[PDB]
């Protein structure tokens, strides 16, 4: 099927609060996508939506012509063989060093032997840097290379859908010169769907073929870099450079003020 | 209102609770096999649930027949009636206080160290990342837990019975001088294998079904901050172990009334 | 369905060298790495690490019981996945 | 080399952990007052230790009684001395089943929930962030915990004992048609102030300070892991309960020998 | 004193690992003071020191004139209110809302009314924009919010030293356009030191006046923006722009290669 | 050191309105709002959030029960510290 996630009209609820108006996105097979938008807007619920641990109220999530949430607990782990995911805090295994972290989703889903589990960790742990450190537990990295080692347990497997979730925080600019262009020579060179979600609006917006930024219920703008720098006019280019109003640009849906202040 | 409603809402909020209970205990048993890789991870939980657990059940059977053999003696020893001391302490032991106090020794050391895992596990994010990778955590974490739980108690009864029995043969025959022989014969022709010992054996695994499952519900289904989880390590050796001296009562009602 | 035989003096391969069907070639790995002086790499269509890692174990073998082995036909897809992954000009003879 | 250096670095490094317990403890206790912010929090702590283990001690006091009463009665209506029966129930709970049976439910229930919850605490960087705002975790964590703790146990051993006692008043006075008169006047003179009720206080204390230390210290010093919890809290029921065993043989030689 | 931390010839070691061979700085008194360097340097190690978390092995540490590890237990948590730390995971009371969370450090060291605690952080929760959300528990903050709620804790009090620590991670460039106004209007009005430690480097150059480039075992430069902006050539102006080798930009200290490839 | 008299006519501060010492001027702020024209604020060292919070309550008690109150002298200190907090013009009259 010609696009791998299609989104027809997801709407969802926290309970009270009303996030995703009427969104509907799609992403295409084979190229970098990225998502950008306000903090708090729901960009990582975005990425929870399409993996199916949580459920949406009004639409279907097609990933690759098959329905998410109309699928049984047997079908969807069967189906879940296809995408991996980045988390934002690395949250990695901690009664297991990085070795034996890279090579963990390799040891369920290929059959593959000793001294071949054993080389293609060991260039794994070479693409983000992180080769030498294969025996530290992970309580005694620093917190930035626990990104770097999580960054490898999402890619270890070459899956057909990679959900990255903010990878370049707390990176010094040495290095996330060259996680920059590890996803950019993954697509590139393997055919792997990526789908990247950051703040850094000069870094993903490079490599990225078609840009999503959201709004307070729904999506503001969204095409090519190049065709999605300064064309969409009012509340783009406000969001990229700058400080004063526009549509809420910040400031979390507050209630009123002086009751607040004043006892 | 407020003495009509809120006692429907509260009461409801159980009906739901019973239903994630038996929800996650039907997709975490009723499964697609795998006799290979479940089967290493049973013998570690087979290690961490029964094994390190046995210390605490052979040093409590001894003390807790020889008290039996104490204070049973001293009370039956005006009318010489001191060799019938072993009809007292192994029945006491294969009746009541033998599947009911390994139980409570059982809820309390693997009861809690379940609940304190798979909960602390949940909010380490250890079971986000574990089933972001099409790997089932009802069957990879609650699965072989289940199977150590309901093998390791039935077991570490009748090494509880066996020293208890013991424990009451060391203060009758050895401290206080009771007979060698008029001892344990007295204890022979008074413990039958259906009333006394089968009918232990079938204590035993109801309360291993009782006492795993809402061990593990209670580490699953539970707030991962602070004290959510030091509020379900408590909503552990308190549910599951009232459900022990519940249902001993209703099973001792049948079986040897 | 990576399918592979030598033409009798140059080893050829078929097919994409996945991690899905790979255990065909790792089991006989032993005749099939003497008396090549040449991997041809002509029509497979890709390589992953489950596929590349594999060819740097391949080329070992041939290197010391055989000639000195040679590689041909790439897609600049091998070179850019071996930049990437920082391999020297030991391993991978570019 | 193997055999005698591995036992020296494995047995130095038990030294260290008592040390570790000890400096603890002074850091803890031995401090600057403030009795208008600790006091409310002593309140919580005694609630969260004390009153949700009230309705395990109350429903296992009433069991324990009751087994003695029946298998109490059974072995002794054959001499026709059932009016001995307050003697044997009264006395194997004032003197060893009360502040042991007790004890063993206070380090299951309250010892893995101070160990499982201060662990995990630790685990979520919520004692490095109290720490570096000039509050001392030992002052506000660990110290109203401890004196919460030393105070609950011997409470509830009185608790445990007197509906234990009523408990073997129930199948024996009402249930078995024992004589209400010769039941209690049996019972009576035989239990005396000083060898039967302070010997059963100074056990109560003893098995509090031993036990609350254990289980703030195992959680104190724990790895933050997933399996280091874990093996905290199987650390906290099996060490401090093998304590109270350990002191109970060493105590009911020197009280009633 | 002249200037508040100082340290003089500082050593550590994480068991075998030689970090800080033999650094020194200082800290002035009122001004912001940046710190950067590669990924897993020591620069959370290098805050944690000064807290008297951790101990040296060869230095003093002099906070405002007396020496940390040469402090008793009773006397650290004196000094101890004049210090406050922003951590780099949010780190806050997880069974305590936002807004008795951040009117937690002011309830143990102000002696404020009840009406004068509500009116002090309900400014607090307008400086970040996190006013509105002072009812939601922080296991329902987004992640990027949990950054803001544990901002306002390390500014709650208005200590004499303040030590952040990644502080602009995670936030879209129209709310990092706030909270880089915020500690440059901090040390403007009120005279606080604060500690700035990240990997934007021009965020926070733009706003300190005295910046620390860490090396692989000690200083490698420092110098006001313009003055360690072009002036060191060899080992700085790699690591602000480039990709390409300097002295060890990263990939820790790995050890031989092949043997890791081949078995 | 937090000391205050009215000059009979208008509230004079001296000192920092910090929040080590501001209890003495929370308790009588009901006998020094009333009858005033203007907060003169003329030799105050420095203003924190502890001494800014009050000044929202010192100026709303004498708004209320007395002249619409003014402000003078400041160090432009307490209007960075305003604009920063986002305080409006109904709180402090600029
Ligand atoms: N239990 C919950 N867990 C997480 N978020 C919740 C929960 N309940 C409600 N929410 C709301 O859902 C939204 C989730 O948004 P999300 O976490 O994706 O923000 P984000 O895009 O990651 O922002 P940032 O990148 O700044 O962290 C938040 O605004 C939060 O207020
Ligand atoms: N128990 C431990 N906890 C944390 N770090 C440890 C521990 N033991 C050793 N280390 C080492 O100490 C160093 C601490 O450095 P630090 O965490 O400050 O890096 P960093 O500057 O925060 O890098 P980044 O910003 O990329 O996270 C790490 O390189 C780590 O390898």
């Amino acid at each position: 099927v010609a696009n791998l996630v299609d989104m027809r009209d997801v709407s969802f609820t926290r309970g009270n609060r009303c996030i995703f108006d009427n969104i509907s996105l799609t992403v295409p097979r084979g190229k970098i996508t990225a998502i950008m938008g306000p903090s708090g807007i729901g960009k990582t619920t975005l990425l929870r939506l399409i993996g199916g641990q949580i459920a949406p109220d009004h639409g279907e999530i097609l990933f690759d012509g098959e329905n998410i949430p109309a699928m049984s607990r047997s079908r969807l782990y069967t189906v879940r063989k296809r995408m991996s995911m980045l988390f934002q805090s690395g949250a990695l295994f901690t009664d297991m060093n990085v070795f034996d972290n890279v090579a963990y989703p390799l040891r369920e889903h290929t059959q593959l032997p000793a001294p071949l589990l054993h080389s293609t960790v060991m260039m794994k742990l070479e693409a983000v840097g992180l080769r030498g450190a294969a025996k530290l537990m992970p309580s005694e990295l620093s917190g930035g290379m626990a990104r770097r080692a999580a960054l490898a347990r999402a890619i270890a497997l070459e899956p057909d859908l990679i959900m990255f979730d903010q990878p370049f925080v707390g990176q010094d600019p040495i290095t996330m010169g060259v996680l920059v262009k590890l996803i950019s020579e993954l697509n590139s060179a393997l055919g792997v769907t990526c789908v990247v979600v950051s703040h850094d609006v000069p870094e993903v917006l490079s490599i990225a073929d078609h840009a999503w930024i959201l709004a307070d219920k729904k999506i503001v703008a969204h095409g090519s870099a190049q065709a999605l720098q300064a064309n969409p006019d009012p509340r783009v280019r406000q969001f990229l450079d700058g400080i004063a109003d526009g549509p809420v640009p910040f400031r979390y849906p507050a209630g009123d003020y002086h009751a607040d202040l004043l006892p | 209102l407020n003495a009509l409603a809120s006692l429907g809402h509260k009461g409801i909020k159980t009906l739901r609770t019973f239903g994630r209970a038996g929800l996650m205990l039907f997709n975490a048993l009723v499964g697609k096999p795998e006799f290979r890789k479940h089967a290493p991870l049973l013998v570690r939980q087979l290690y961490n649930v029964g094994v390190l657990s046995m210390l605490i059940i052979v040093v409590s059977g001894v003390f807790i027949g020889m008290v039996l053999g104490l204070q049973g003696y001293l009370v039956l020893t005006t009318y010489s009636a001191e060799t019938s001391l072993g009809m007292l302490v192994a029945l006491s032991l294969l009746r009541e206080l033998g599947p009911v106090v390994a139980a409570l020794l059982f809820a309390g050391r693997a009861g809690s160290a379940l609940t304190a895992e798979i909960g602390l596990m949940r909010a380490t994010e250890q079971l986000s990342s574990m089933e972001m990778m099409a790997v089932d955590p009802l069957r990879r974490v609650i699965s072989p837990r289940f199977w150590a739980g309901v093998i390791s108690l039935p077991l570490l009864t009748v090494i509880f019975v066996a020293v208890g029995i013991w424990g009451g043969s060391l203060v009758g025959v050895s401290w206080k001088g009771i007979d060698s022989g008029f001892f344990w014969s007295a204890m022979q022709n008074a413990v039958d294998w259906r009333m006394d010992l089968v009918n232990c054996l079938i204590k035993s695994v109801v309360f291993a079904i009782t006492v795993t499952w809402i061990s593990l519900f209670n580490g699953y289904d539970a707030i991962p901050t602070s004290a959510g989880i030091s509020r379900a390590t408590t909503r552990t050796v308190v549910h599951s172990s009232l459900a022990v001296l519940g249902l001993d009562f209703v099973l001792t009602a049948l079986m040897f009334g | 369905s990576l399918s592979w035989m030598q033409t009798g003096d140059t080893l050829a391969l078929s097919g994409e060298l996945d991690q899905d069907v790979l255990l065909p070639l790792w089991e006989m790995r032993e005749e099939a790495v003497k008396g090549i002086t040449c991997i041809d790499l002509s029509r497979v269509s890709r390589v992953d690490t489950g596929g590349l890692a594999l060819l740097l174990h391949l080329i070992d073998l041939a290197k010391k019981q055989g000639n000195n082995v040679t590689l041909q036909g790439v897609n600049d897809k091998v070179y850019t996945l071996a930049k990437l992954y920082n391999l020297p000009a030991d391993v991978l003879p570019r």
